[PDB]
């Protein structure tokens, strides 16, 4: 992705050997810079909609037109736009996206009978697994604002047009936005951003309001609809072995019909549960979660218990085998996250927005047993435990009991 | 690199245009056929339909021409 500049919008392109092309928006936008609860999931569900120049109706036609497809979601750092279309239509998706940002018409009858329900009928959909919610939940309790906003609207909360409006005319400003084109001749998008981005506002640089700080906790969601359970310990200082860590204490198989020898894997076995061990970087702090979820909160309970152990475990010794299964696992879960769109866009998002340097995959780190085991040691010993419970909340365990 | 969609609007009214049209002129013909067909049916009985119409038809059109002999009609 060579990294350029186009009237002021940061823009990353990338040729290749394809007839697709994918075009990201990634936009400084997502919920920790929300001024309101929900508001960067509207914007989100509010673009491609009525702009001044074409309806939301004339683009859906004329995008089927192209073949072209949409998709478009909300994270704790950014709003992301993507479109995918054959090659030769760039022109078109680049203006596409110009009006949307420069001529958005937000109106009210849009956001009661379209971008609303839809924003609701999106967060359903997750909660109905209740990992997603126990997640969620782990972030509020770490974070309370900030990380700690929810990433989707709520109906608790209501977003109002105005609302929208306000944080629109924040976001969409030339200092909140990057172009990512995947698949994109590089001297062609910067040509052709750099006619139709040139009287986007420049705007100011989105903050979020509030240092981040960490909290300790439980938040104990009681829903009928299944259980699960997050295990998550604050991080302030993120550093890359806890990529190593997670991947190592891993949780999924590698492999169908099978359990798996990944130290988390191995603590669901006589159980019908799973786990997943997942890091996240959010630049300023991070977050190690352990996610549990199963039909049984019994089982759930069970494996709980195993899975804390297995972190104090992995404080104690890593083999050097095991490093080097962390080191494999890590190298291969950043290549295809540089390769999936959605999480791609992100990365060269972060990369152009703020500075963060992208680690390429073949430039993953090896940690030895003994950094490996030392960053599970001060995971084991945290002052600041989260515990999300969801389910039948009065089965599952506490934090102090784990 | 293509900048606009190719297309133009058709004209059209109360929902119609004429491509579509034009693939239901045949079967407002043949409805057209069938509705003649059936109402030269009905009305079959009637004397000057058999005298202007279907007397005329060739080969078929003697079933039509039938005389009372004039010692049979008391009219
Ligand atoms: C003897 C009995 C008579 C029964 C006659 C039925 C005639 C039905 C014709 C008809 O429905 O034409 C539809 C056609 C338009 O097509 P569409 O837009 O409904 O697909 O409509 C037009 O083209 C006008």
């Amino acid at each position: 992705f060579s990294t350029a500049e186009a009237a002021g919008v940061k823009v990353a392109a990338q040729d290749g050997q394809s007839p697709i092309s994918d075009l990201s928006v990634v936009l400084r936008g997502g919920s920790r810079y929300a001024t309101v609860p929900g508001v960067s999931h509207i914007l989100e569900k509010f673009a491609f909609q009525n702009t001044v120049p074409k309806s939301a109706l004339r683009f859906v036609r004329e995008l089927e037109l192209f073949g072209g497809k949409l998709y478009t979601h909300t994270t704790r750092e950014h709003i992301v736009l993507r479109t995918q279309f054959l090659k030769q239509d760039l022109p078109y998706f680049v203006d596409a996206f110009a009006n949307v940002l420069k001529e958005t018409k937000f109106q009210q009858f849009e956001l009661t009978e379209r971008v609303a329900p839809v924003a609701e009928l999106d967060l359903l959909k997750r909660e109905s697994d209740p990992a997603f919610t126990a997640l969620e939940a782990a972030h509020e309790v770490a974070f309370r604002t900030g990380l700690g906003n929810s990433v989707y609207a709520q109906g608790y909360s209501p977003v109002t047009l105005e609302d929208v409006k306000e944080f629109a005319r924040q976001v969409y400003a030339k200092q909140n936005v990057a172009v990512v084109g995947n698949n994109v001749v590089p001297a062609d998008l910067q040509q052709l951003v750099g006619t139709a981005f040139a009287d986007l506002q420049e705007g100011s640089k989105v903050t979020q309001a509030g240092t981040t700080t960490l909290h300790g906790g439980e938040a104990r969601v009681r829903t009928s609809t299944g259980n699960a359970l997050t295990i998550a310990l604050p991080i302030a200082e993120p550093k890359p072995v806890y990529h190593a860590l997670a991947s190592f204490l891993g949780g999924p198989a590698s492999m169908p019909w099978s359990v798996g020898a990944s130290p988390l894997a191995q603590a669901t076995v006589g159980t019908h549960t799973s786990v997943k061990a997942t890091y996240h970087n959010y630049g300023d702090a991070g977050l190690f979660a352990i996610t549990i979820k199963g039909d049984s909160p019994a089982e759930i309970s069970q494996v709980a218990h195993k899975a804390v152990q297995a972190l104090k475990d992995t404080g104690a010794e890593v083999t050097e085998e095991q490093a080097a299964r962390a080191y494999a696992k890590s190298k291969f879960a950043a290549a295809e996250a540089f390769e999936n769109p959605d999480s791609s866009a992100s990365v060269i998002g972060m990369e152009l927005l703020s500075g963060v340097s992208r680690i390429a995959p073949e430039n993953v780190q090896k940690f030895t047993p003994a950094e490996l085991s030392e960053a599970a040691a001060q995971l084991s010993a945290s002052a600041k435990p989260v515990v999300a419970a969801v389910g039948q909340v009065h089965a599952l365990p506490f934090a102090d009991e784990l | 690199y293509v900048k606009k969609p190719s297309y133009k609007i058709v004209p059209h009214f109360l929902g119609f245009n004429i491509p579509t049209v034009s693939k239901w002129i045949p079967i407002f013909g043949i409805w057209g056929a069938a509705a003649g067909i059936g109402a030269l049916f009905l009305i079959e009985g009637v004397p000057r339909t058999r005298q202007d119409i279907l007397s005329k038809i060739p080969i078929i059109g003697e079933h039509w021409i039938r005389e009372i002999p004039a010692s049979d009609n008391p009219f």
